[PDB]
RNA sequence: AGCUUAUCACCCCGGAAUUGGUUUAUCCGGAGAUGGGGUCUUAUGGCUGGAAGAGGCCAGCACUGCUGGCUCCGGUGCGCUUGUGACGGCCGUGAAAAUCCACAGGAAGGAAUAGUUUUCAUGCCAGGUCGUACUGGGUCUCCAAG
RNA sequence: GAUGGGGAAGCUCCGUUUCAAAGGCCUGAUUUUAUGCAGGCCACCAUCGAAAGGGAAUCCGGUUAAGAUUCCGGAACCUGG
């Protein structure tokens, strides 16, 4: 592979020479969702505040 | 052989970083470069960044491996390490408090000498006067700077005396050829042996010293263009048969402190050599005395100072707003002649000149093819574009000056 | 002032001082020798040479054009007054009805030199319906058949109007109907607009190109992958596939002008295929992107490249793979070049709206490269939406080109 | 060895003028027999071969050799 | 193209920088001057 | 070395159960099958160059080699060696390093008498030393025709 | 198996990370009471051990008194610059 170029060994696609778009996809989606809960805990702990 | 790593030949170890030059020499950065300046080396960029700098995309200064191991052989690399341990043992008997062993210490230092750096540096003569510029350049701006806690009283009065004797040996030879005045200053070139060098002069004026400039650097080119300018003027007097060093009248320096006070003595070939022979010029309070004197003597015949002890002369200098009394012995001429007739070299008119009137300017001495380019290749044709806007832009240098010229023209 | 450090070339303001009195002192005497100095011995050194040749030698020595005259000059003829936008062109064998399609529903026929628009007939009722609309119309190369192929959607319909009269319109009919996707019968509303035949694949017929034979001719298929490329012939009502595995997306396909084989032009790559034996006989790698449209030259020994990417390439079929030449000089997406049928020069289309024309000197067995010049810039077409000539058809004996453009005006340019 | 149909190409590696010989080689086949030849020129990387069937374009080329070219036969 | 020889100097990138970064430094020991010399009267 | 070529696997439409698909071996499908449309992994085969100028099979003369032909088109496994692809399970979840390659990453550098990048193609130079002979009931080892 | 250590009168035995100051990368205008060096990051730590382990790359033809992936002809492929 030393000497192939990058088009045959990479493909158009982040995480592309190293995930087959299939768990690029579910980790995309765990990392939007864990970014929505943050928000929603962080809506929880004002919440909370709110009170004390 | 069995396989050799990409980043271990060619440029990988033709050329050393500066931090890993700075490790192998096992130098402070301050001695390192004090040594890179006394030897003038430069960095250098590579063809490509990457392979030199071990496959690394960086900002990364690059060094000729050639010259940094050569420099690890001067003497003056020992020399920073024996005025370490001096400076070390000098503080170790200042705390003691045995302050006649700091004197007897220091009695015993010697300090080191620039000369073999020179020789391999400059191996001929000529080569330092082709390159003296920065030197001259460098030793007229300390000469007028004033003293600080920086800049030590001793080094500018040696930088002064050296300005001085060089003036003296321009003035003697008459190798002045063409001057400039400017913003930043007076500019001289003189010829020494067809050198054409060329050096500022700024204005005897006091200047401010802003804290964001470093001394440091200044002061190590200062140390070494003093001894450069010392074995050059050295050379220049053996070469005229002059005696060296030139002693200097006290009584003059007393009066004038300048090029007068040099009384250099042993033991002609240019009309601007020529210009102002057998004449005697008289200087107002107002020009500065300093640079005009040095011009009419390298040119002609000697000046009579404005100064006294607190006529046959033929043309008087002055600036003044109106002219005192314009005695009829003696011709009235702004400054502006002298230069004048140095660029001309003709002793251009002086009723052009006269007290009050209006300075003349100074002048420095020195269809188809747009089809046709379809068949032009994408480099030539971005070259191409790149010559077209490169003329557009100077041809801007001529039309806005004609428009400013049309516009002045108007009163 | 404003100019941040190392971009003040002039580091001062000149004054006009009257006296020299009055010429104060400089401050920034020290900073410019600290700068001087910092430079001296830390400016990374680089070895160069200035250039200083003369900024014109550049540009080749080619003939003048003007000594190659004649060649199109200015627009003599234009078809206004069109509904719709006209996205083709189609002139026929004998050089005397210009037929145009648009996005309107309605293909119109403009005599040459007159420009009248003798001629109309409606493919779809809804005019405004923006799922499908006239992609590109043909007329067949044959003389005596008077065949209008006019690629509407999946629809492939031929035409054969009342214009060339009862004899040569008989002949083309019989040849339409002899066969006594899939090919139906016309209806009744297609017998009114004068259709003759209708063809049907799966997906839109994007671009079609006739063979001289006059029986033969291909399709595009767009978004299609295996039937991106289907080669259809009148003669039996028959389609077959060029080859059993067609790889990517593909533009254009044109029949080679004699020899029994089909020119497919990929998105990234122009291919040769022999019919007979359905074998790849070479590949083109040209130095564009994504090729818009591709022609051949009539001697066969040449080829045109076009790309939407602002690339124009000239191919020769026995030098290599890569471009003999390659040309960029388009503001716009280069829509297509056509290749003159008789005379030695060729025409690019831009959507900017500007047409050029290039001779071009084919030699047929001389071990010498073809001589390509420019020879004027057409000027006259609006820029709408970002699009210009859609279009662009050289006469079939005259040095004179037919245009097209999204401003519902074609037009059409003479010497 | 490779082989390449670019006429021209092998026009200009004949023409490069750093090849010192080249050779053209004869051949017999049938599909109806016909007098296949084949040119081949000696690169710096690999072999090139040009294919020929039509006796004209064979005699062509060969005329197109330049005189500074050998060309030892088979 | 017969271009004549010559010695091209890159740019000495970051010497606005410096500059900068200098005349503030020069500023904050100027001012921790002044606040010593004002400390050390009054012990 | 240049074209063509993949079972498996992956993506889109479709939403099955009135239960469908299928291997020698029976497992899979509302966690998306049958069905329709596309993607590439190219091992392995088909054509060409190397390449018939090689080898082999014949024929004539010289009397010391030359001179002339063929070197073609098929079928096939209860025979045997080997590789490859997905499977069935067993229970011991199953060597390391050198070397090479892959990506989250966006500090660094990029312009008007040659701005940066060279994983594209070509041209240029170099790659030390050690053994290579033979042999190989009392050491091991690779192929096994009808 | 040294390395830093411990026991042994000693020829020597233990111990492989063992409470060793056990090296390897980068930046700066030259570091301000004036040219003697400042700052940013990681914490492993030699070697030997296989001609049946992994590996960068040569195929064919011919040739000898004994040698062939080496010798000759042709055509190949790997690494570095």
């Amino acid at each position: 592979y030393a000497t192939v170029s990058k088009t045959h060994k990479t493909v158009s696609r982040a995480y592309g020479g190293s995930r087959c778009a299939n768990c690029v996809k579910e980790r995309i989606i765990r990392a939007f969702l864990i970014e929505e809960q943050k928000i929603v805990k962080k809506v929880v702990k004002e919440q909370t505040e709110a009170a004390k | 052989m069995r396989i050799k790593k990409k980043n271990t030949r060619g440029n990988a170890r033709n050329f050393i970083t500066r931090s890993q030059a700075v490790r192998k020499l096992q130098v402070s950065l301050a001695d390192f470069r004090r040594l890179c300046i006394f030897k003038g080396i430069y960095p250098r960029e590579p063809r490509n960044k990457k392979k030199a700098n071990k496959g690394s995309t960086a900002p990364t200064t690059f060094y000729y491996a050639k010259d940094i191991q050569y420099l690890m052989h001067e003497p003056v690399l020992a020399k920073f390490r024996e005025h370490k341990t001096f400076a070390r043992k000098l503080t170790r008997a200042l705390g003691r408090g045995e302050v006649s062993s700091a004197k007897r210490l220091e009695e015993n230092r010697d300090s080191y000498t620039l000369d073999h750096i020179i020789k391999e540096r400059y191996p001929s003569f000529p080569d330092a006067i082709r390159d003296i510029d920065d030197a001259l350049n460098m030793l007229f701006l300390f000469s007028n700077l004033p003293s600080t806690n920086q800049v030590s009283s001793k080094i500018i009065n040696d930088a002064q005396k050296i300005c001085n004797q060089w003036l003296a040996y321009v003035a003697k030879e008459r190798l002045v050829r063409k001057v400039f005045v400017s913003i930043k200053g007076v500019y001289y070139q003189a010829n020494i042996k067809g050198e054409e060098v060329r050096w500022l002069v700024p204005f005897k004026f006091p200047e401010n010293i802003p804290s964001d400039v470093d001394f440091r650097i200044m002061l190590t080119f200062l140390e070494f263009y003093s001894t450069l300018l010392h074995f050059v003027l050295y050379k220049l007097y053996t070469d005229s048969g002059l005696i060296y060093p030139p002693k200097l009248d006290l009584k003059k320096d007393k009066i004038i402190s300048g090029l007068s006070s040099y009384i250099l003595e042993s033991r002609y070939d240019s009309p601007v050599a020529s210009l102002f022979s057998a004449f005697v010029f008289y200087v107002s309070r107002e020009v500065p005395i300093d640079i005009l004197e040095f011009l009419i003597l390298s040119c002609g015949g000697n000046v009579i100072s404005e100064a006294a002890m607190d006529s046959k002369v033929t043309h008087q200098i002055v600036d003044r707003p109106v002219l005192k009394n314009k005695v009829a012995g003696r011709t009235y001429i702004q400054p502006q002649w002298i230069f004048d007739c140095i660029n001309k070299g003709e002793l251009v008119p002086a009723n052009k000149y006269l007290p009050g009137e209006a300075l003349p300017p100074h002048l420095s001495p020195w269809e188809e093819k747009k089809l046709k380019m379809i068949m032009m290749s994408n480099k030539q044709k971005k070259l191409y574009k790149k010559m077209k806007y490169s003329n557009a832009k100077k041809e801007e240098q001529a039309e806005n000056l004609k428009k400013k010229k049309k516009q002045i023209a108007k009163q | 002032e404003n100019t941040e450090y190392s971009e003040r070339e002039r580091n001062f303001i000149p004054q006009k001082y009257s006296a020299l009195r009055k010429v104060p002192g400089y401050g920034e005497s020290i900073r410019e020798r600290f700068e001087r100095s910092l430079d001296l011995y830390l400016a990374p050194r680089v070895r160069k040479n200035k250039l200083n040749i003369d900024p014109n030698s550049l540009i080749p020595e080619l003939p003048s054009p003007k000594d190659l005259r004649p060649f199109p000059i200015r627009c003599s003829t234009i078809y206004a007054g069109h509904k719709g936008k006209v996205r083709t062109l189609s002139i026929d064998p004998s050089g005397l009805w210009l037929a145009t399609g648009s996005d309107d529903g309605t293909v119109r026929v403009w005599e040459i030199l007159t420009g009248r628009e003798v001629y109309r007939t409606t493919l779809i009722d809804d005019e405004e319906n923006p799922d499908y609309h006239i992609e590109c119309i043909e007329w067949n190369p044959d003389a005596n058949n008077g065949i209008l192929a006019v690629a509407v959607g999946e629809n492939i319909h031929l035409i054969v109007p009342p214009i060339f009269g009862y004899d040569i319109e008989n002949n083309g009919k019989t040849k339409i109907e002899d066969g006594f996707a899939q090919w139906n019968k016309p209806s009744q509303k297609q017998l009114e607009k004068d259709i003759c035949i209708t063809i049907s694949c799966k997906k839109t017929v994007k671009k079609l190109s006739w063979h001289r034979k006059g029986d033969y001719f291909v399709t595009v298929q767009p978004d299609s992958g295996n039937t991106s490329v289907l080669i259809h012939q009148v003669s039996k009502h028959l389609t077959q596939s060029p080859f059993k595995k067609s790889k990517g997306i593909i533009m254009d396909a044109k029949f080679h002008p004699f020899k029994p084989q089909l020119f497919v032009c990929s998105q990234r790559y122009v291919r040769i295929y022999d019919l007979s034996q359905q074998i790849l006989v070479k590949k083109l790698l040209p130095g564009a992107r994504w090729l818009s449209k591709i022609d051949i030259h009539p001697r066969g020994d040449n080829l045109i490249a076009s790309s939407f990417d602002k690339r124009v390439l000239w191919h020769d079929l026995d030098l290599a793979s890569t471009p003999y030449k390659t040309l960029r000089y388009h503001e716009k997406a280069v829509r297509s070049v056509n290749f003159h049928k008789k005379l030695p020069l060729f025409s690019s289309a831009a959507d900017d709206g500007t047409i050029h024309v290039f001779h071009a000197t084919v030699y047929d067995d001389m071990m010498k490269n073809p001589m390509i010049v420019p020879l004027k810039k057409l000027t006259g077409h609006k820029v709408i939406n970002s699009l210009g000539v859609l279009d662009a058809i050289w006469h079939p004996r005259e040095a004179w080109l037919f245009s097209a453009g999204a401003d519902n005006t074609a037009r059409l340019w003479t010497t | 060895a490779r082989e390449i149909t670019d006429i021209k190409q092998f026009l200009e590696l004949t023409r490069r003028a750093d090849v010192k010989t080249a050779t053209v080689k004869i051949n017999k086949k049938l599909n109806k027999p016909f007098r296949q030849t084949k040119f081949k020129v000696r690169g710096s990387s690999s072999l090139y071969t040009l294919v020929i069937n039509d006796a004209g374009k064979a005699k062509k080329l060969i005329q197109s050799l330049p005189p500074t070219l050998k060309v030892n036969r088979l | 193209l017969n271009s004549n020889p010559e010695i091209l100097l890159r740019k000495r990138r970051n010497a606005d920088r410096t500059r900068i970064e200098r005349q503030e430094l020069a500023k904050k020991k100027r001012e921790e001057q002044i606040k010593k010399k004002r400390s050390n009267k009054n012990k």
